[PDB]
């Protein structure tokens, strides 16, 4: 009366539901009313999920982007990796599916399978044409990204086996934007094609990963310090976020606005989350001793 | 436009979105008379409009918020804040966040500013019974007194139950009830009210759905129960429904779907918590029902840049 309230009313409760409709024909009874859908990506992106290889199959054969990726812009086969439902991935890739569609952090379906150790998986892909020297955000390939022996071996000897130049790929984008920094320093033009999605530029990605010659060589192009991305973030947000210390010390000595904010309100010592923290406000406290 | 009551809806709407691009966590400071205009302005408002709410397409549907003030505003930022577009929130607005008076107060400020485009449903956090335990109290008392709190208590208790769009698609914070067989019985609903730990009322509050289950089942939670594709299907047959909308449940995506896309689940707290990391969702809804879904990734979740090309 006190708990017999909670158990014994909702019993006395499910009691009254038995004679109830529970007996109102339980199917879909696809009445002439199915008024209301839903986004296709919506529905193809789980319709694989689910593993209804069937419906994927009409949901194609009636036109849905088999390569539709999510808001990390993982894709149907993304995620298929990474719930190891090897048949999807294999219904997947037959079907279309590009095999090499990266993340929005520079995953590949083969990174995915790699990092969770699915290596029947990371077969199939590598045999399908899988890429091995895929780098992504972090500068890694999957070979990087393999922790189990058994993973590490087959990519080791995929590598070793197709000759992959393994630093050159980590070296690629570093290499290419000094180029181009070199570029529109020399000739006097800046040439920057904005990055499309995050709305960041070259002098973030510098930043970011601590490309400290790339950075020197773009401010004397006299590129913006303090430019934002559509997220509201200065070159200094991410060279304090991601932690690249030198990268800081460089962004400050040309007057970078260090009070700058984010556009959900953050400083670069905010959203510099990491570690580092206090050194900043040491280069801070330089930032005035010298202007 | 000139004249009319006490309260200035558009003095403190206002002040409230001043604090959009301020770090998080900045309060938006007003007068408790304020406060407590708004709580009997908009409970005066829900009293005035059913307790089934009978909505019409075009609108963007939400789930929890829980206090996260500066998720919601960027939730309105995505989906255009009002009355650019109609919306309907479904209920946990307080408790956990940091900023339940905050995000409240805009809430019920828009449902006086465009109360035709504007709607709240009841969550199970608008029981003086469990906000009392999970923050919302204490923020109040922290930054006002126990009858600021009640105020609100006594607006809570008016909030709608549910809502059917377009005689299509039925919504409610949590879920379904062995009880509910007829929308009637939300209709013939008193109101002001509490929340039982057991009734009609509570299993729309409390609920949840399982596939796990067959029929009803028991709920961890300690309160309501639990139902089966099989009972969602039955409720849909019945009334003639194509979609149950709701909330309550912490979903990794914003949203996810259940008994083969005839029930969906929509959490707009993006990183709940702190604990989860999950994206905050929001569910488009055109004059055609063509459902969409607008996600809001956690904030602070930034993605490291690539040169491009
Ligand atoms: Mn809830
Ligand atoms: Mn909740």
């Amino acid at each position: 009366m006190k708990m017999a309230d909670a158990k014994q009313k909702r019993n006395e409760q499910l009691k009254r539901w038995i004679g109830s409709e529970t007996d109102l024909e339980p199917p879909v009874v696809k009445r002439k009313k199915t008024k209301v859908k839903f986004d296709d990506g919506a529905v193809f992106l789980a319709a694989c999920s689910s593993g209804d290889t069937e419906e994927v199959l009409r949901l194609l054969e009636r036109g849905a982007d088999i390569n539709y990726a999510n808001v990390d812009g993982l894709t149907a086969l993304h995620q298929a990796c990474i719930d190891d439902n090897v048949d999807m991935v294999k219904f997947l890739v037959e079907n279309g599916a590009n095999i090499n569609q990266p993340d929005n952090e520079g995953w590949i379906p083969l990174h995915a399978a790699a990092s969770c150790g699915y290596l029947d998986i990371a077969e199939y892909l590598i045999s399908q044409g899988a890429h091995v020297g895929a780098v992504n955000s972090e500068g890694d390939t999957p070979l990087d990204i393999a922790e189990e022996e058994a993973m590490e071996e087959l990519l080791q000897n995929e590598v070793n086996r197709q000759g992959v130049d393994i630093e050159a790929a980590r070296k690629e984008e570093e290499r290419i934007m000094l180029r181009d920094a070199r570029q529109w320093l020399n000739s006097g033009h800046i040439n920057d094609v904005r990055h499309a999605k995050s709305g960041g530029t070259a002098l973030h990605v510098a930043a970011a990963k601590g490309y400290t010659e790339v950075l020197k060589l773009l401010i004397q192009a006299r590129y913006d310090v303090n430019i934002k991305d559509y997220d509201g973030w200065t070159p200094l947000h991410a060279a304090a976020h991601w932690g690249k210390e030198e990268a800081c010390r460089i962004l400050v000595e040309n007057l970078c606005d260090m009070e700058a904010v984010n556009k959900v309100g953050q400083t670069a010592f905010d959203v510099a989350d990491e570690d580092i923290l206090g050194y900043l406000e040491e280069l801070q406290k330089k930032q005035n001793l010298l202007h | 436009h000139m004249a009319d009551g006490e309260l200035n809806v558009d003095s403190l709407i206002t002040r409230l979105l001043e604090v959009r691009g301020c770090r998080p966590g900045k309060i938006v400071q007003m007068t408790e008379a304020e406060v407590r205009g708004l709580c009997i302005k908009s409970r005066e408002i829900f009293l005035s409009q059913p307790i089934l709410l009978e909505l019409e397409a075009p609108l963007k549907i939400c789930g929890d918020i829980h206090g996260q003030y500066t998720d919601l505003l960027r939730l309105f930022e995505y989906g255009g804040f009002p009355p650019e577009a109609n919306y309907l929130f479904l209920g946990d607005y307080v408790d956990r966040g940091k900023q339940s008076l905050e995000t409240i107060c805009l809430l019920l400020a828009y449902k006086i500013k465009y109360p035709e485009n504007f709607f709240l449903l009841r969550g199970n956090h608008e029981c003086a019974s469990i906000n009392r335990i999970y923050g919302f109290y204490d923020e109040c008392k922290r930054r006002f007194n126990i009858k600021l709190w009640k105020t609100f208590t006594d607006c809570f208790n008016c909030l709608p139950i549910a809502a059917i769009v377009d005689e299509k698609i039925f919504c409610c914070h949590g879920g379904l009830s062995p009880d509910l067989q007829s929308m009637e019985q939300i209709r013939r609903i008193m109101r002001p009210t509490d929340v039982p730990d057991t009734g009609l009322l509570c299993d729309l509050l409390w609920s949840d759905p399982d596939k796990d289950v067959q029929g009803w089942g028991e709920n961890d939670r300690g309160v309501s129960f639990t139902f089966g594709a099989d009972v969602v299907s039955k409720f849909l047959n019945r009334h003639d429904l194509d979609l149950i909308c709701r909330a309550h449940q912490v979903v990794e995506d914003g949203y996810e779907f259940f008994a083969k896309r005839q029930l969906v689940t929509l959490f707009s707290a993006p990183n709940y918590c702190g604990e989860f990391d999950n994206a905050g969702g929001m569910m488009s809804v055109d004059e055609t029902l063509m459902c969409s879904f607008q996600i809001l990734k956690p904030s602070e979740k930034k993605a490291k840049y690539q040169y491009g090309g």
